[PDB]
């Protein structure tokens, strides 16, 4: 009796530690403070340049990491970055629009945290081009008429990806 | 009038090569959101155009030691393209050297990453379940 | 920073920055799931269950998922915090070299559109 | 398993050859793990270098 008393006490105590401990990347800060999970960005794009120029401590620390490890963690395309997330312990700094497309099609992937910054995509022109203001007005017309939203839905069609123990003792009973 | 030269870059779902069995030529090779945008702009503004992939495969950044740009941004600086129609971010450093329309889409940088009855046999080791039965 | 660019009278009021904040039998039905209470409704079987309930309840009493200072806010992110944009309190945090306050500034700056 | 695991603790001491390249790597590094390690090694230098 004293023997079984100790055992059942041990089982209970031990089972508690596994439940106590049972009770996680959520932000850039979480990446910046570690190195086991590598991270990076598209070389020679805007995301890279944001980190390269930033004076914000979290982002400056991330740039120092990406610069150090750049032959491995800076990639030449979003496609390459995605393949690194899928095939290694790697988080990819990517624009949110593109993340929305990727996560609707790769259901094992997700966006971590929110937006780090805010920017737009625009049609580029040489400095001084007369087309710049004409394209602005055309874009505003397309937005207001609903055509840009229709185009996003079209190219953004990803109707996919969502956004015990005690039992074992029952079977041995029956 | 002269067709405008439009620089772009492959990036799904903005700009892609169309799938087909017959070979495709010229502008007919491409599809995507930015291709549909370009088609709409061309109809509203009354221009024709020729799509060309940026030869270096880059969006564009400035070299820190020699100060030269690359990518689509450099194509515009050098007047080798009339327009860049692509998911091209409007940024401080770029707006000092090229011009941009107001945005057709808004976004931000974020992070892409990943998301047993044997939990009953673990607490008390298999070796222990055995001995407790032998005893 | 302001006295370097404008000129102030001596004070009419003295003050400092501080923090403004706010001041179930179902915790018994949680440890052992409603689904489990059902199925449970033989000695070795009940032994395991009561042991599980005890162990699990202990976990609950340990973690159990009190703010007294800026240090307590700085160490966490569940409770957000901020300040008036473009005022003296914001600028105090923005300029501070003191570890607690520099950590708070990093948080406020990150989340500025929501917390300033 | 890693430098990160050493950096996060102080029970196990760590160090390097004084006035060599490894020491200088830590002394110069901006990478958080390695800068934390340098602070430890510098503090405890008479014993760990
Ligand atoms: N859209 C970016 C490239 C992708 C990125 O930097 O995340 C650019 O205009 O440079
Ligand atoms: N009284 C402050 C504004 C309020 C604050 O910063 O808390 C000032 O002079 O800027
Ligand atoms: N080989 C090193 C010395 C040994 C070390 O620093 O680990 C040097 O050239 O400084």
């Amino acid at each position: 009796w004293f023997f079984t008393l100790i055992i059942i006490s041990s089982y209970t105590a031990n089972l508690a530690a596994f439940l106590t401990v049972e009770r996680p990347i959520d932000s850039a800060d979480d990446l910046a403070k570690q190195t086991k999970i590598e991270y990076g960005a598209v070389e020679d794009g805007a995301t890279m340049t944001f980190f390269k120029k930033s004076k914000i401590s979290t982002y400056d620390k991330m740039w120092a990491f990406m610069s150090s490890r750049r032959q491995s963690v800076l990639v030449k395309s979003n496609e390459e970055g995605i393949q690194r997330v899928l095939t290694s312990d790697y988080a990819f700094l990517m624009e949110s629009t593109t993340i929305e497309f990727v996560t609707q099609r790769n259901c094992n992937l997700t966006q971590i945290g929110g937006l780090i910054d805010s920017k737009g995509y625009g049609v580029g022109t040489p400095m001084g081009s007369p087309y710049r203001d004409k394209i602005t007005i055309a874009i505003l017309q397309l937005q207001e008429e609903g055509k840009l939203h229709m185009m996003k839905e079209k190219w953004w069609r990803g109707n996919g990806c969502p956004e015990q123990n005690i039992g074992g003792i029952f079977i041995v009973l029956a | 009038n002269r067709s405008l030269i439009v620089t772009t870059i492959l990036e799904e779902p903005y700009v892609l090569f169309k799938k087909s069995d017959k070979p495709l030529y010229g502008n007919d090779r491409f599809e995507g959101y930015c291709i549909d945008l370009l088609r709409e702009l061309s109809t509203i503004l009354g221009f024709t155009y020729e799509i060309r992939l940026v030869e270096d495969g880059k969006y564009g950044a400035q070299d820190d030691v020699n100060g030269q740009w690359n990518g689509m941004v450099r194509e515009l600086i050098d007047h080798k393209a009339d327009l860049a129609v692509a998911p091209l971010a409007i940024t401080y450093v770029r707006e000092k050297v090229i011009d941009f329309s107001k945005p057709f889409m808004t976004l931000g940088i974020s992070i892409l990453y990943r998301k047993g009855v044997f939990s009953f046999l673990n607490p008390l080791s298999p070796d222990i379940w055995m001995y407790v039965l032998l005893a | 920073v302001r006295e370097k660019v404008i000129d102030f009278s001596k004070p009419f009021m003295t003050l400092g920055i501080s923090i403004l904040y706010r001041k179930g039998v179902f915790s018994f039905l949680n440890p052992l799931s409603p689904d489990i209470w059902m199925y449970v409704l033989w000695w070795f079987f009940t032994l395991i269950i009561i042991s599980s309930y005890t162990a699990n309840l202990a976990a609950f009493l340990t973690v159990e998922r009190p703010i007294d200072s800026a240090d307590d806010l700085a160490k966490q992110t569940k409770i957000e915090y901020g300040a008036v944009e473009d005022g003296a309190t914001m600028t105090f945090f923005k300029k501070s070299k003191i570890s607690t306050y520099d950590k708070m500034w990093a948080f406020m700056s990150s989340r500025r559109q929501s917390v300033l």
